[PDB]
Order: C-alpha cells, then structure tokens, then sequence
RNA sequence: CUUUAAUGUUUGAUGUUCUAACGUUGACCCGUAAUCCGGGUUGCGGACAGUGUCUGGUGGGUAGUUUGACUGGGGCGGUCUCCUCCUAAAGAGUAACGGAGGAGCACGAAGGUUGGCUAAUCCUGGUCGGACAUCAGGAGGUUAGUGCAAUGGCAUAAGCCAGCUUGACUGCGAGCGUGACGGCGCGAGCAGGUGCGAAAGCAGGUCAUAGUGAUCCGGUGGUUCUGAAUGGAAGGGCCAUC
RNA sequence: GUUUAUUAAAAACACAGCACUGUGCAAACACGAAAGUGGACGUAUACGGUGUGACGCCUGCCCGGUGCCGGAAGGUUAAUUGAUGGGGUUAGCGCAAGCGAAGCUCUUGAUCGAAGCCCCGGUAAACGGCGGCCGUAACUAUAACGGUCCUAAGGUAGCGA
RNA sequence: AGGACCGAACCGACUAAUGUUGAAAAAUUAGCGGAUGACUUGUGGCUGGGGGUGAAAGGCCAAUCAAACCGGGAGAUAGCU
RNA sequence: UUUUGUAUAAUGGGUCAGCGACUUAUAUUCUGUAGCAAGGUUAACCGAAUAGGGGAGCCGAAGGGAAACCGAGUCUUAACU
C-alpha cells in the first residue's frame, strides 16, 4: 500500500493540457425519446469538472 | 419491451429514421408523418412505423 | 470519498476506460534533447542499443520541440510537419 | 379534505423597471401566464413562450404611461 | 417404404431362479482353557443387504442478516417527487402536522399557417317537444371556451369554422437566465432543404405552469477506432438506440 | 411423590383412566465421523412418544380456510438427456439484397422428470369457527312458530356473580 | 401384609422472634414437616459449558452464571462516553 | 468539573510527599527561507564511507482527440459561417 488511484474515476475522467478533468453526460443511452432535439445537440459536446468537485478529483487522482 | 416505441424510416431507400413513443391503450393506430431526410436533402413521408 | 450526502461526482458520471495503451510503449523524442543518440543515426531496428526514453519500447517518433544544428539522419521512424522541416534545415536526412 | 402541499417556489424574479437593461437581449422581469398585459411598442420585440418580458434588442427600458385600452405599454430609451 | 407376425445384442425397470461379490446380524476349530479380532472348517442368507456417496428438490430442528422517515415519545390518520393561490413581513430571500386545491398525461392530432367567426347564460315568445334541449328576439359577457387544479392570459385570439400543411426539421449559435451543483430556460444571426400567405411576415410542437427514477446491468444496429507475437472473432470505444 | 439453598411446597409436573400416533426382529427410535453401545438378554400380555386427567354420567354442530391423512389420472418443475433457433467460421442457388448446411466452435434448452402443490374425499378427543332482519300471544313484557337474508356451520349436555 | 397413624435418634429448614459493619461470611431460641422408605449416610468412582444436573425454578454446577472459571486473540468495535 | 448559566444544598475532593496526556516520521499544500536553474536529482550494492562509483530510479520541458492519428497545432463537419 502507497496511497491508490481510485479506478472508478480513472475510468470516468481524462486530463486537459490547462490541468481541469473532462468527461461525459448521464442520462444520455436508456431513454433517449424524452429529450428535444435542441437539447440532444448540446449533450454531444462533452463537460468539464468545476472548482465544488475538482477539489476532491484531484485527490482521487493524485498521479493524473 | 411491451409497450413499444416507434422507429419510422426513410422511404428514399435511406437507413435515416426518427424515433417516438406513443401510447396504445387509448387506440392502436399506424403514424403516417413526412420529415426530413439529411442524404437526400428533402422532406418525404416515412414508413415503418407502429 | 464522501460529502456528507448525495455522492461524490466520480460515482453519478458514465465510464468510457478506452485508452491509447501504444503511449506508454512509444519514445518521443525532442530536438532539444536527443544527446543518447548524439546527432548521428535513428533506426528503430538498433534503437534499443541507445536505450532513449527506455527499454521497452515499440514505437519511435519526433516532435518539433527546440532546433537541431547537425546533420541527424533519420531512417523510417515517425517525424512530424514541423520536425522534418527542422531536420532537412540542419542538413539531415529522412529515408523512408 | 386535505392537509400540507403548497407548492415548491414558483421561480419568478421582477426586476424589468425604472431604467434596468441588457446589452445583446433585454431580458427584464421574468412573469407567468401574461403573454402582453405590457407588451412591447417598439424595436423591443419579443415576449414569448415561456412569458418573461423579454426583447429581441440590447439598450435600457422606457414606460410611456400609456397603453392600448387599459394597460401600460413598455419600450426603450435613445442610444 | 410400410403395416403386421417375429427377433439377435446390450442397457434400464420389474418379477423369478442361482451362487462366484458381500454379510452371517449361525456354530465349531486354531492362533490361545482370549466373552474381541483374524484365519480355518462346516452350515445359512444373498447381487438385496451392509457401508460410503454426489446432483437437484423438499429443507427454518441449525446460522448469519435485515430493521424507512417526519413528529408536544410512537403506531393508526396526514406526508416525502412534481404544480397553482394566500401565508410572504408594499426589495432580494422565505417555513412546519399553516389555510386550501391539483399531477406522474393526453394529442401526429387537439401541431404549423392564411382567411373567416366569436362567444356563454338568463329572460320573453316558440312546434309534435317533454319548463327548458327545434328557433328567433331582448338583455348580457376578455368569470364563455380550452384538458386538467389554481391563477391568470387568450379577438395581435392560444376559443371553433374552412382550406393548405408538418419548422413536433438535420447541423450550429452571438449573448443572457434558474440553482450549491446535478438537471435546465430564453435567444440576434447562420448552414441544409422546405411549409402557409397576395405580401410584409409567420413555423426549430400543444394556453403557460404537474404527466417514473442517476451511476450501474443486459440487448439491437453502422464503424479505413481498438482488439496487447501476425490476424479474424468475442470484449471495449466512437456514433445511433431499447 | 416432586419443587424455586437466604422473596414463593402449590390450584404446577406425573402415574392411574381414555384417545391420538411411530414400531414386526438385524423392530422403530437414539448416540458416536467410526470401531462400539442403548432399545433388549425385550417380540406386541412388548417398545418410543403427544394431549387429557382416577370414579360416575358423558364426549354437541361446522372439514369452507391453515395443518395432517387416504386416493389416483393429468398439470407444473429442478437433475439429466439434447430437438428448435441464433452467434464466430463457411459450402451452395440467386446481379446483389434474399438467404443458408455438415464439421470445429460460442449460445439457447424442445423433451424426459417420483412425491408435494392443484383435485376429490377423510380428519374438530387437530389449528380453529359456533351469524342479520321481518311478522307471531288483545294490558305490559317476552317469543314455543313461519318468511326472507349469510354460510363451512351458527352451541346439544352440564354449570352460572 | 404397612410408600400405616403418632413420635425419639436420623433428615429437612416451613412458622415467629433475635442477630443484620453479627458470637455466626444464616447462627441462636421455641415451635413445625418427614422419620422402614418415591428415607438417610460413609467410601471410591462416572456425568463438564450451549455441556452437565433438574419429577422444571432462569432452580443448581466451588464466597463467580439469562451462560461459570483460566492462558491467548485483544489495544474487538463505537454518526460514542 | 457539568451546564448557556452554580458560593450553590448539582459532580466530586481525608493527610503529606511522590508518579502522571499530545511524543516524530514519511507524503503534500499554504506560510516562512536558502541554494541551483532550461535544467536540477539516484536506490540497493560497492566504497579511498557517505564523498567517489552506481542512471535501474525522480521531477520540469506541448497540445487536440474515445482512439486511430495528427502536432504548435487539433477534435467535431456538408460547412464557407
């Protein structure tokens, strides 16, 4: 034991060349009907982590 | 599933379609509606349906 | 891995877990670097002989990253737009 | 023949008054259910589906203290 | 080929007949004047016993575990998500078992558009006619009608008549908006092809606000992505979706 | 007879009497991984167990529900057998789509499947259940009796502050 | 012929008082039950912790028991003192 | 000492002298402080003992994308916008 990458992040997050983490939307490959095509559109282009998560991704990811 | 969703295709022998629910215990009837179809650039009534 | 409630982020987003896994086996190779090979010859076949960016490796490329001044000579491998046009400016090579 | 429920919090915000503006779209007070009690009577087009006093324009509001009946028509000022 | 009279060789089951497996839950003899064991000798049973099993079911005698919350202690009654008014203090912000009433849908049409129409209801008279529901006349009505609570809009009709119709579009969006974030609202302007209208202009769903639930799990489809010695395939990804 | 040592000797437990139920000689039933023991040097005039309580007069009706028991056909179904279809590969007829076989191979699982359970009956000295209204006798009061309603069926005997 | 009636030794420990940081780590005083028997007592053995013993009370099993005692696990654990 | 609140009739406390609780290591951020710098720095083992050898090791220096792949550029795309 040496302090561990949380691999149930690490699966979930890829890092950006500005030190930010970015990943994908939920909600998006069961139903798929029940959102308006405006909305499908915008949730095509993926997100990224802001400053209330990152605080502790950057933990869980310390080797990233 | 049971309660189905539709799946309405391309008439211009594309594989472009549309998907909607609609419910069937009020009444089963077949959608017959015209959209758009992005590889031959024109709007044409779609088949296929439920 | 707690906030009192409602879960942490990492728990409430999709995984993807698809990578590169060529990355980690591939030397990159800058020309502000390079003195493991001196300004003579690169050949991916005799490359291990110089043990540049390690040992276990299957994959060699160049990146525009510096200026080369000697006449490098380069022999297949991956060299980018800008590094063979800094390469062929320094009288180098590239035989492909 | 019943007990509690009232409603979460209506989300609703006026503040589309006096000389309040925008500077690409002129978003005002966002009202429910009232498509034009206001309304527009220039180049502040707009007011739509979701009833918020809303303008297709950028400046600061005008009130001209007069409407179409009844009522009180709402614009805006010089650039 | 088939019906019908038969039939070899194995393998289950069932019945019968043996004795070489096994027992003896019979005895004597010997080891050995040892009530055990083993051998031997002679009888008696018998392919069953007697012993040991795993599969699956039954399985609570045994074991571990689980146990919603709110709140003048608590169950019962009300309630937890989502919606409208009053509470809400003439800013933003805002509550409980405060006072009240609703929703977990329905419509390809009840959607888009151009023109036309505009109500409801009471009252007087009116025909089989049945106060009244055929009908007209007088008053009266953005509190009729709409899908549904409530509130408020609605003729620049979103209400109902006629015709034409699918923009309930594929790809993007300056800039602004609700919230702690997740979830999310409005929108100048463009691309690809159109619909209504004489035309300006109108259309990126319904009158606006309620109409099931993340990660996770499996499945269907397209793929000059990947598939760890060279490949395919299975698995994974991208792009679609139940 | 037995009993809570220093809170409590009984109205509890039990035999006798009676029902219910397991047991046929290598008994059932029981222990112990087992060798070895008990039941038993017992054989049903014997053995292991549940309730009620000698003795006398007695032992109500209901099997619809849960449990138990007898019956037997058929259903459902796990094991196992391996039909049908699909996936990876692929022959072969059609422009191509459409399809699509034997082998290797991934997957499915038609079908065979005791008894229970379902069914029919039995069992209340098993677990349990033992209901409405209307009229009926000339004060008043209450029904020895019909009618209709519920159902599995609606308290016989004896006792009663 | 006594699981006879009464009653000493012998056994019990029901009733009242005393003692209650006692003389006694429940003893004494006077009654009371049983007393040839489903009675009692000396000696050596056998039954042990979810195991004994119990004609059964959460009664009894070494001044310890709704699971006794002793060596280790052990510094069990705790939106907690 | 509890408790918002105690001279409190709320918690304890005899005597006197002793014993008796927050210790330091690694990792890292901010704060403080020096050296070096587009370069700075090895483990074990050897060993003139921490030097000198040992670069397996450790940081910085490029980004776009799920990835193929591209690169001071790049994903999405019919795309100019």
């Amino acid at each position: 034991p040496k302090i561990k990458t949380v691999r149930g992040a690490a699966k979930r997050f890829k890092k950006t060349g500005k030190g930010g983490f970015k990943h994908k939307h939920a909600n998006l490959r069961h139903i798929l009907t029940k959102k308006a095509t405006k909305r499908k559109r915008h949730l095509r282009p993926k997100a990224m982590v802001s400053k209330g998560d990152l605080g502790l991704v950057i933990a869980c990811l310390p080797y990233a | 599933g049971i309660r189905e969703k539709i799946k309405l295709v391309s008439s211009a022998g594309t594989g472009h379609f549309y998907t909607t629910t609609k419910n069937k215990r009020t009444k089963p009837e077949k959608l017959e509606l015209k959209k758009f179809d992005p590889v031959v650039r024109q709007h044409v009534i779609y088949k296929e349906a439920k | 891995g707690f906030e009192g409630g409602q879960m942490p982020l990492y728990r409430r987003l999709p995984k993807f877990g698809f990578t590169s896994r060529k990355a980690a086996i591939t030397a990159e190779i800058r020309l502000s670097d390079l003195a493991k090979v001196e300004g003579g010859v690169v050949d991916l076949n005799t490359l291990k002989a110089a043990n540049i960016i390690g040992i276990q490796i299957e994959f060699a490329k160049v990146i525009l990253a510096g200026e080369v001044t000697t006449p490098v000579t380069v022999r297949g491998l991956r060299v980018t737009k800008g590094a063979r046009a800094a390469i062929e400016a320094a009288g180098g090579k590239i035989e492909e | 023949g019943g007990s509690t429920r009232n409603g979460r919090d209506s989300e609703a915000k006026r503040l589309g008054v006096k000389r309040f503006g925008g500077e690409s779209v002129l978003a005002g007070s966002i009202i429910v259910r009232q498509r034009g009690t206001k309304f527009h009577a220039g180049a502040n087009v707009g007011c739509g589906r979701d009833h918020t006093l809303f303008a297709k324009a950028d400046g600061k509001v005008k009130f001209e203290v007069k409407g179409p009946k009844n009522r009180k028509f709402i614009s805006i000022e010089a650039e």
